[PDB]
């Protein structure tokens, strides 16, 4: 089984510097993009970069450039990311996640996260922002994008207290082992993602993504809260 | 009268791996000996035939394959191996019937500075069926987000060049190859 084990929590203090580990199994290790996903506290997912093992190139999101720094060790399967000159702004939970292509586009596996804390991009917006719902109620949650992305979006959910678990990738297609009550739809700029008899389980954020082009970006998320 | 094979052993220029080059000779007499005497092979080496028999073969058409690789790259010239060469650009079945001939042509196939004539192709999606020729240059997508045919992170031109240089190692020096290939 693919599994993707990121290095423990971190405590630095302001200008000094963390080098995160991910240590990948399960896999041909060189043959898989890897991509860092930041979670600020209460915010919006946000996509760092990503380096492609083979070669050891690498894309990042013009907002880290040159504060991030992506590398890999391929003796030792495992992926780095290097925060420089760290401020509090960086304060923030940092995760390691899997291109799955292409038998499952978008990223089909991420890490536990690791905790740092210190002391023209393409738009997504989701509807609602929140919401409340009854087991057994369907629940509609739709994502616009700024401009046209096809049909190259994912959705994500994120469990409270855990790493996001995809969803839906290209639009309408169920990542392995997803349950068949979520359901994506939509094409061009108009997503939405439907979850038809709500369990319990299903309390979690939900977000969106599109991979059309370098940024990736996300949705600012959905909370989903089910009565009992 | 005997197989014309010096247009193609003797040619000027051979293909590059890639674009691998094919000659039908027809209606001729193939001979074990007078082709191995005939230069300083560092490889030659015969498959579902006997190198002494050639001349006993019974076939319609030879057919002629020729090309450039480097020398470490000559072991996948051969049935049922893999590597670039074997699975992205020129790839012999198993049930192969002819000979395999090559030579380090480093006096003819590299300048100081480097010789940039000769390409490989590097990415591919499926692998090759045997004597299938891919000569197309598509933007190679490694990654989930589109090429739109436009060069970069995860989406790589498929070919590059050797550079070929006299300073390389005998392993990425030239090497010329010619593929018998008998029906
Ligand atoms: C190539 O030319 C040399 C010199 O004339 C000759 O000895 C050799 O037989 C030629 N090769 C073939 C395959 O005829």
């Amino acid at each position: 089984q693919v599994q993707l084990v990121q290095s423990g929590a971190e405590v630095k203090k302001p200008g000094a510097s963390v080098k995160i580990s991910c240590k990948t199994s399960g896999y041909t290790f060189t043959e898989y993009t890897m991509y860092w996903v930041r979670q600020a506290p209460g915010q919006r997912l946000e996509w760092m970069g990503g380096i492609n093992p083979n070669q050891g190139d690498t894309s990042y999101n013009q907002k880290f450039k040159g504060r991030a720094t992506l590398t890999v060790d391929k003796s030792a399967t495992t992926a780095y990311m290097e925060l420089s000159s760290l401020r509090s702004e960086d304060t923030a939970v940092y995760y390691c996640a899997r291109d799955g292509y292409p038998y499952y586009f978008a990223m089909d596996y991420w890490g536990q996260g690791t905790t740092v804390t210190v002391s023209s991009d393409i738009q997504m917006t989701q509807s609602p922002s929140s919401l409340s719902a009854s087991v057994g109620d369907r629940v509609t949650i739709t994502c616009k994008a700024s401009q046209n992305v096809d049909t190259n979006v994912a959705w994500y959910q994120q469990k409270p207290g855990k790493a996001p678990k995809g969803l839906i990738y290209s639009a309408s297609s169920r990542y392995s082992g997803v349950p068949s009550r979520f359901s994506g739809s939509g094409s061009g700029t108009d997503f939405t993602l439907t979850i038809s008899s709500v369990q319990p389980e299903d309390l979690a954020t939900y977000f969106c993504q599109q991979y059309n082009t370098y940024p990736w970006t996300f949705g600012q998320g959905t909370k989903v809260e089910i009565k009992a | 009268n005997l197989c014309p094979f010096g247009e193609v052993f003797n040619a000027t220029r051979f293909a590059s791996v890639y674009a691998w080059n094919r000659k039908r000779i027809s209606n001729c007499v193939a001979d074990y000996s007078v082709l191995y005497n005939s230069a300083s092979f560092s490889t030659f080496k015969c498959y579902g035939v006997s190198p002494t028999k050639l001349n006993d073969l019974c076939f319609t058409n030879v057919y002629a394959d020729s090309f450039v690789i480097r020398g470490d790259e000559v072991r996948q010239i051969a049935p049922g191996q893999t590597g670039k060469i074997a699975d992205y650009n020129y790839k012999l079945p198993d049930d192969f019937t002819g000979c395999v001939i090559a030579w380090n042509s480093n006096n003819l196939d590299s300048k100081v500075g480097g010789n940039y004539n000769y390409l490989y192709r590097l990415f591919r999606k499926s692998n090759l069926k045997p004597f299938e020729r891919d000569i197309s240059t598509e933007i190679y997508q490694a990654g989930s987000t589109p090429c739109n045919g436009v060069e970069g992170f995860n989406c790589y031109f498929p070919l590059q060049s050797y550079g070929f240089q006299p300073t390389n190692g005998v392993g990425y020096q030239p090497y010329r190859v010619v593929v018998l290939s008998f029906e």
